[PDB]
């Protein structure tokens, strides 16, 4: 409540702010190779499928 | 000739995303990103009022 | 004295938001880990595809499964949890005399969500019926973390108000 | 009303402190997670809407 | 495709923030943080006077 | 490595009549290939999910 | 509570809106496909055409 | 007059940013559609009477 060893509400917003960042560099990883599945992390029967097609 | 260039074209439409929604997508995270580290700065500084106190 | 007791109905109402607090942060992990497998199914359910890509979408379907299974086994704050379904119950402090301040258990293991260890499609139509098995599967699991959440707020003004 | 043990009046602007504290707490959640429903906490059938319509 | 642009804009509307009345309220309650502050610093003193009698 | 794949150091082929069995024999080996992929990649997915949930 | 309850009329609202949204993007395909069916009953309405192309 | 709960200025250029920005989406879908009856919902009568001399 009124902590001074801890603050819960910056962990919260550290929390967001992760997960603002990890969109962003998927969005910049999605951006710069051309493709929303570049590799078997993104969805791997999609990627077997892709790969197997080309 | 035709089928290979119909599996490029069917593995493009499998892996390849469309860009023009990231296009906005990008810059709507920049400035979430922005925000988020606005609403962390501020969070950071709830604790410290009680200093006043003393 | 009755004032000095209530330090602990404090600490039990918060240690309650606590773990369901990690039982919401395992449940964000199976909500999107259901609406994956409900994507497997519904592409596997499409007849155009071959052996190998109904295979691929089969395999990433119980690996998911799997994968569900041990984010509901690992939702627990201390040795205790309202995830995984080993108690009916918990029942947190909220008066001088120790009347509990009940919080039903919502189990979110598969069996509780209605699937097996072992479910999985093996061909279009098995993949077709597992799309509404995996939608039913969802709504189950986002009513229980929504049950989880307005138990959740009742602790903090039951906090408030002690 | 004459006291040194205790003061109502200071518990009083502690419990209007408090609420203001989760009041700004809340608002700042708001402005980083982009959402005005971040989660079931904030309300459980908004949120499962969302949810399974997303 | 138009499909699920409209669900997006759905649960966007369902969930999205007010985020232009979100500034408003954040730049109104960092002021009343800080006035609640030090009425509770104020609200401290108050028995002290006690002390000036003997 | 080759043994896992079906394939083996030797692997090779005399003439077009083993050859053309070698074509299917490394379709297969492609095939097994790509689907270990992915599920290497679905693992690192799942790695990185519960190191959020920890 | 008369100005709170207001939210979810306007979450109501919204909500209308998407679903009106959604009937038109349907409504578009309904008349595009009604002017191509009313192209082929008056091309099928020449008394000159063979059976074939009837 | 003076309130940290409330300043009424803040929501009345809030309203008159949020009739400009609706003005704008409308200008902007005039402009890439290059209609100025694009849709029903933008003028119905207008819009059935051109779909059916078209």
């Amino acid at each position: 409540l009124n902590s001074i060893n801890t603050n819960p509400g910056a962990l919260l917003a550290l929390q967001n702010l992760n997960s603002t960042n990890t969109e962003l560099a998927a969005t910049q990883g999605r951006i710069n190779t051309g493709k929303k599945v570049a590799n078997a992390k993104d969805n791997g029967a999609i990627w077997s499928m892709a790969k197997m097609q080309s | 000739g035709k089928l290979q260039d119909s599996l490029d074209a069917g593995v493009g439409n499998l892996v390849d995303a469309d860009l023009a929604k990231e296009s906005a997508k990008l810059q709507s995270l920049q400035t979430k990103q922005q925000l988020g580290v606005q609403a962390l700065s501020i969070a950071n500084q709830t604790p410290q009022t009680i200093l006043s106190l003393f | 004295a009755t004032a000095s007791s209530l330090n602990s109905v404090k600490d039990s109402l918060q240690r309650g938001q606590s773990t369901i607090d990690v039982a919401l942060a395992a449940g964000d992990t199976i909500t999107d880990l259901l609406t994956k497998m409900k994507e497997k199914a519904l592409a596997a359910s499409d007849t155009s595809l071959n052996t190998a890509s109904f295979n691929a979408l089969k395999a990433d379907f119980e690996s998911l499964r799997d994968q569900l299974q041990k984010a509901a086994t690992n939702a627990k704050f201390n040795g205790v949890s309202l995830a995984d379904g080993s108690t009916t119950k918990l029942s947190f402090l909220a008066n001088e005399d120790g009347s509990n301040f009940t919080v039903t258990a919502q189990t979110l293991s598969l069996t509780g969500i209605g699937l097996t260890a072992t479910s999985t499609f093996t061909d279009a139509a098995t993949a077709k019926t597992m799309i509404a098995t995996i939608t039913t599967s969802l709504q189950t699991a986002t009513n229980k973390l929504s049950s989880l959440g307005t138990s959740s707020v009742g602790l903090d003004t039951h906090l408030t108000f002690v």
